[PDB]
């Protein structure tokens, strides 16, 4: 995987 | 909202279940016909992936067919390739099929195709 | 073959495609039902994401239904977030959502969101 | 974009 998109 | 997060594998973990379903020949809602073969896939994914799929299933009459014949000067390799290509982004071009390929993606309406194919055309030139 | 070359953003924006489809409500085949609301989908988008909506759609019987009516326990605007996750890789999560989402995602069988949410629940303890 | 996978 999860990220800050 | 702007405060998402993203999972990155998400859309290719979509797409792999989408070819699982199209090899096990779940849901698939049309046949594309070339020529002597037939190729068994999901209406939304050939929209999602080709203009020409896009403008065919978009038309309030042949939304609704089951069978969709090409063009017979369409090569069913390059089809079929090219079907590949939609549902792994991967995309098998070889010397012996890069022709047929381009012509199928310019029919198809995919011009990222289109391009890498002129520019390994070029490259060998 | 193994000689293929790969287009980096071709899932993402079959991904993209496919939630373009959705709001303009070509070819959507199904509507989920959560308590008072309704959500138009593609059955093939459903069972890429979800073990449940795979279970469902692979039945012999299910699989022709166009209403699926979810768990009367089934919070509508979790729901709402897991299907704009499903169409986009991005999910909503808030503080006031979490709780909603987390149970959603156990229903509908997603582990990597269950995963996520239990990692930023444990994280405010 | 393209690339070897
Ligand atoms: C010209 N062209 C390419 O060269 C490649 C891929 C490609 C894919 C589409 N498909 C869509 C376009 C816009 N909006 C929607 Cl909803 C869809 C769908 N489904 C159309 C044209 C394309
Ligand atoms: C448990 N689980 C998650 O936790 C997340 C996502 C998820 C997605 C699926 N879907 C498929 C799985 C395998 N083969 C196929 Cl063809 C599909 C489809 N369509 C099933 C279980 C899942
Ligand atoms: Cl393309
Ligand atoms: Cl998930």
């Amino acid at each position: 995987a999860w990220v800050i998109p | 909202a702007d405060s998402c997060i993203q999972f990155t594998r998400h859309a290719s973990d979509v797409l792999l279940n989408l070819n699982r379903l199209r090899s096990r020949d779940i849901l698939t809602d049309v046949v594309i016909v070339v020529s002597r073969e037939q190729f068994r896939a999901h209406k939304t994914v050939l929209m999602a992936c080709s203009g020409l799929f896009y403008s065919i299933f978009t038309d309030q009459l042949k939304c609704n067919l089951s069978v969709i014949n090409l063009d017979p000067e369409i090569n069913p390799e390059g089809f079929c390739i090219l079907l590949d290509f939609m549902y792994t982004s991967r995309l098998n071009l070889r010397e012996g099929n890069i022709m047929a390929v381009m012509a199928t993606a310019m029919y198809l309406q995919m011009e990222h195709v289109v391009d890498t194919c002129r520019k390994f055309i070029k490259a060998s030139e």
